[PDB]
RNA sequence: GGGUAGGUGGUAAGAACCUCAGAUCCGGAGAUUUCCGAAUGGAGCAAUCCGGUAGUUGGAAACAGCUAUCAUUAAUUGAUGAAUAAAUAGUCAAUUAAAGCAAUACGUGGUGAAGUGAAACAUCUCAGUAGCCACAGGAAAAGAAAACGAAUGUGAUUCCGUGUGUAGUGGCGAGCGAAAGCGGAACAGGCCAAACUUAUCAUUAGAUAGGGGUUGUAGGGCUUGCAAUGUGGACUUGAAAACGAUAGAAGAAGCUGUUGGAAAGCAGCGCGCAAAAGGGUGAUAGCCCCGUAUUUGAAAUUGUUUUCAUACCUAGCGAGAUCCCUGAGUAGCUCGGAAAACGUUAUUUUGAGUGAAUCUGCCCAGACCAUUGGGUAAGCCUAAAUACUAAUUAGUGACCGAUAGCGAAACAGUACCGUGAGGGAAAGGUGAAAAGAACCCAGAGAUGGGAGUGAAAUAGAUUCUGAAACCAUAUGCCUACAACG
RNA sequence: UUGUGGUAGACGAGCGUUGUAUUGGAGUUGAAGUCAAAGCGUGAGCAUUGGUGGAUCCAAUACAAGUGAGAAUGCCGGCAUGAGUAACGCUUGGGAGUGAGAAUCUCCCAAACCGAUUGACUAAGGUUUCCUGGACCAGGGUCGUCCUUCCAGGGUUAGUCUGGACCUAAGCUGAGGCUGAAAAGCGUAGGCGAUGGACAACAGGUUAAUAUUCCUGUACUUACAGUUAGACUGAUGGAGUG
RNA sequence: AAAUCCAGGUACGGGUGAAGACACCCGUUAGGCGCAACGGGACGGAAAGACCCCGUGAAGCUUUACUGUAGCUUAAUAUUG
């Protein structure tokens, strides 16, 4: 399975921006990233380009976007602890359903 | 090809040596001859055959 | 089958979809596979043209779709059949194999030079090398003594060390150079012909298909007895098990502060280890991530080994007879060559000619003869150690790091040169992240100057660092009566 | 105390580069590289500081070398000198327009050369160079708003034309077959092979680009089937013509 | 653009010198730098002299040079009575 999922509550813990915590929108496994929404904001200098009918408009002024975030400086936030904490899952398989499931190893929490 | 028909055996390259021993490569040649087998009274096939193999034949009452 | 939550190959954003009834992706097994090309229906200037035959569907037929088949050679079988009665040659049909390519590498065989050295050159060397051709194989070749050789000797072949640069061989010059013995790697010995016998061929068999036999301290056959039902193979089919190969699963351990754009650096206090190999993460991380040590797992295909059964092959010691068999244009010999270290010679081989004997036999022990001794030619097959790497997996380097390393880090045998064979380059690095510079000014525009992003824009796509030669600008000094390495 | 010129040459002692092995040390508070400066050594050489640079490097003792560049009419790359020099490879003037910019682009009027040709149709070859619009990185021996250059789109219509589905010449290939150490060479029957033979379409119009091909008009030729009438049909071979 | 180019700030007379000097010795002359000319010199440039000699160099050709050989011719022997 994958360390890091689209959906769950994801934390940074190294470079400008510490304890940043957002949802993960998408994954691209290739080039081990993850855009994760509301942080890495960048503000490309939007042109303007008119070739199309949607191009005829294309308004595009300072528009903040997500940038892609290395899936290394991500990590896991923890939910159903009383006390929120940053750790690492494991990969048990219960019986019950025979599926793979991510479980802390600093705590008994489920994803 | 200058080859017995009955047998493969073939020419034998060798050295032609002379007085001062000078080498100039030279070819034996086999006494290739034409001959008649008859084989249960019939296909009299004339067959080029060296004369080692004719005598081989004719000492053994023409059987081939 | 594994495995998930993403995917629609790269220069590549966007549009439109697919995907939790399990996608994309990885592995095993299959399906489809245009035309040229061994090309093989015929041709031809390769990737084109022109068909025949037998079916089937439309048409009223020509015709047009949709299928299968149609080359040559060799072997076997059957039919037909000339000169010429029979019979062959030939013709036709059916079945089975062969064609070709590559691994710039190893093997075998045929053919086979020259540059060069000898300080010239012809014998000789180079060298049985290069090249040309034929045939393979996973290795090939060789192979079970008519042997070595001088002894109370060894007992297939192959490869390594030594014997030794020794004995020898050489216009005795340049040079060439073993075979014994010894120490090692591996080790395996089998099977036909003839006798004798069985059955069948107008049985003129001198032929076909069986039993019997495979040799040297001679063997086998002929007749007559004892002991045998085993051990072992280079061996066929099956069944079972084990060890693997082709995807994978799990896989421990860290926070705080400081410089900094950014910490993983530094410092403090800790922790894990069968994991301190490595890669990435904004600098230099055992504890951030992927992994590694370790424990594991295969539906399907495939490799090795073992066990059981089952085919095939595989068996000792006597007696008497005194009879038969033991590989012929063969071994020798002569005339020309060659192989062996030998420049031809005892041994091996052959183009021409001639030509033996049959265990009281034949060959050998460097001419040759006698004594002694060794061995059984003229028939075949043979695993292992040995030679090599185009390719698949893992890994290593006191190997290279864009003039180096393969000619080729990039789309290189490309661009380009030549009618053709053939010859044959140069060229890598923005930044952690394009956040690749919106906007303003001049300009026709590229572009430049600001602004903005960024730690850095003198990192700006001309994109790591940026040397010298070379070209310009400037502070200071000197230079227009002056013969200048 | 005696000495210390020196080529060929002999001998001895050292420096420097890259990497490896053992020790220690420095480095985003800035390493290598790289530039400058008024330093230290007997020599190869070695430091200090500052600028640029952005991640490795240094000292000691040993070890191994693709280990030291001024010359080879040396190889490769760059840049000078000659020198803003020779040369720019046969064709004039003006008016109007476009354009930011015009001797060079567009139009018009002349002018000058070709006129058995610089005119027109095609074979061979070339392979999109053809037409339209746009552009002025590069190429054009100047310039350029323009080009046979570049970008985007488009363009080649056959029963009768040129060649196959027809035929052969020189010649090539060639089952069998002959010859030859091998590869192969020769060659019969067959099969290819035009630069030749046989074979039915002419006139006009149309698009920016095609036209005996598209359109209009009028024709012709060869096959197959049905039908009417007449006739016995007569080749893979013989003969004539070709 | 081009061949060329050791660095140049590149006079003349007599002498000297590897024997014919822009550069040496002794004298004479000459302000710095161009442009257009013409060729005296720079033993000017282009071509590792083709002439000559040397090399125990190469190649072509010739002959009663040497050693061989294709081909031609003669004999023995086998096919061969
Ligand atoms: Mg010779
Ligand atoms: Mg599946
Ligand atoms: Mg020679
Ligand atoms: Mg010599
Ligand atoms: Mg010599
Ligand atoms: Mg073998
Ligand atoms: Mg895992
Ligand atoms: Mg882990
Ligand atoms: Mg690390
Ligand atoms: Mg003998
Ligand atoms: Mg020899
Ligand atoms: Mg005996
Ligand atoms: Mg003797
Ligand atoms: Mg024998
Ligand atoms: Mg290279
Ligand atoms: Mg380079
Ligand atoms: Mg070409
Ligand atoms: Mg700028
Ligand atoms: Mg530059
Ligand atoms: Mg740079
Ligand atoms: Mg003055
Ligand atoms: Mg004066
Ligand atoms: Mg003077
Ligand atoms: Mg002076
Ligand atoms: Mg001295
Ligand atoms: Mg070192
Ligand atoms: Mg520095
Ligand atoms: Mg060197
Ligand atoms: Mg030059
Ligand atoms: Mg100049
Ligand atoms: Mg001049
Ligand atoms: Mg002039
Ligand atoms: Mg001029
Ligand atoms: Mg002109
Ligand atoms: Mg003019
Ligand atoms: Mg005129
Ligand atoms: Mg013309
Ligand atoms: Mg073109
Ligand atoms: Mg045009
Ligand atoms: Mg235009
Ligand atoms: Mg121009
Ligand atoms: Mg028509
Ligand atoms: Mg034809
Ligand atoms: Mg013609
Ligand atoms: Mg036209
Ligand atoms: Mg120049
Ligand atoms: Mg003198
Ligand atoms: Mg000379
Ligand atoms: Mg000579
Ligand atoms: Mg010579
Ligand atoms: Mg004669």
């Amino acid at each position: 399975m994958q360390r890091i999922k689209k959906g769950d509550k994801v934390v940074v813990i190294t470079g400008k921006n510490k304890g940043g915590s957002g949802i993960v929108l998408k994954i691209m496994p290739a080039r081990q990233q993850a855009i994760v929404e509301g942080l890495n904001k960048v503000t490309r200098h939007k042109k303007k380009d008119q070739t199309t009918k949607r191009a005829a408009k294309q308004s595009t002024g300072k528009v903040q976007q997500e940038a892609p975030i290395f899936l290394s400086k991500l990590a896991l936030f923890d939910q159903k602890a009383k006390q929120q904490t940053i750790g690492k899952i494991k990969y048990v398989m219960d019986p019950k359903t025979n599926k793979k499931t991510r479980v802390f190893k600093k705590s008994n929490n489920t994803l | 090809a200058k080859k017995d028909q009955l047998t493969l055996r073939g020419p034998l390259y060798g050295n032609n040596r002379s007085h001062s021993k000078t080498i100039t490569r030279r070819k034996w040649n086999v006494n290739l001859q034409p001959c008649k087998v008859k084989t249960a009274d019939g296909k009299t096939t004339r067959i080029l055959v060296s004369t080692r193999t004719l005598r081989t034949l004719k000492k053994h009452n023409r059987l081939s």
